[PDB]
């Protein structure tokens, strides 16, 4: 996974969970990534499938 | 199963927009990014009950497709959870509206705004979109969007969340049951 391409404005709604750094299931990919680039970078992928 | 449940694809999860059908041929929409690549569906994380396959898929540009039901045993409610859909309707800004999903359930909110862009980056761009302040989930995607008992939409993506609240683009349901000549029932 890489966020370079974000954030976007809008992500679709299918679910393909990622596990952050935070502990936190991200539903997808576009969402994690989102969250990624609000963290200012901080938040990383722990694997792939929910946490 | 109805509009709303959840529906598995060889990829991921999505939720099943409405029961439709065309002569006796049963069909059920969805989002078309998740008939995008998708062959078989099924009702189960396990995949033990099949549903059907995909029949057609539009993604970009529009956001809505169609599969087939191939399982002959499974109920086929025209339904939305318990909610009876007696036909479909165009959104218009202020409608009040419901939407159905396999993650979060049932919220509801209002249309905003009509033909809305929504770019969903690396050429992935929809238009004619309805846009509302109902929040929607990873998960919730190709669920319906009602009005009553008039199916309007089918979910195709946003941003926010339910705990904060959010933006949800739908895929205008007329333009899906013209394109694949069916019917709500």
């Amino acid at each position: 996974v890489d966020c370079s391409e974000y954030p976007k404005p809008a992500c679709t709604k299918e679910y393909r969970p990622l596990c952050g750094s935070d502990n936190k299931t991200y539903g997808n990919k576009c969402n994690f990534c989102n969250a990624v680039v609000e963290s200012n970078g901080t938040l990383t992928l722990s694997h792939f499938g929910k946490c | 199963i109805s509009g709303g449940d959840a529906i598995y694809s060889s990829t991921g999860r999505c939720s099943l927009g409405f029961n439709v059908r065309s002569g006796s041929t049963y069909y059920f929409l969805t989002a078309g990014h998740c008939t995008d690549g998708a062959t078989t569906w099924w009702a189960n994380s396990a995949r033990t009950t099949v549903l059907g396959t995909t029949s057609g898929s539009s993604f970009p540009n529009n956001d809505y497709g169609i599969v087939r039901y191939t399982n002959t045993t499974i109920p086929k409610d025209g339904t939305v959870g318990g909610q009876d859909i007696t036909s479909a309707a165009n959104a218009t800004v202020g409608m009040a509206v419901t939407r159905r999903g396999s993650t979060t359930g049932t919220h509801s909110g209002s249309v905003t705004a009509l033909n809305a862009t929504v770019n969903y980056g690396g050429g992935d761009v929809v238009y004619g979109m309805i846009r509302t302040n109902v929040c929607a989930e990873p998960g919730d995607s190709g669920g319906p969007l009602y009005s009553g008992t008039r199916a309007i939409g089918l979910t195709s993506g946003g941003s926010g969340n339910c705990s904060s609240g959010g933006t949800t683009f739908f895929q205008p349901v007329t333009e899906a049951l013209s394109a694949y000549g069916v019917s709500v029932y």
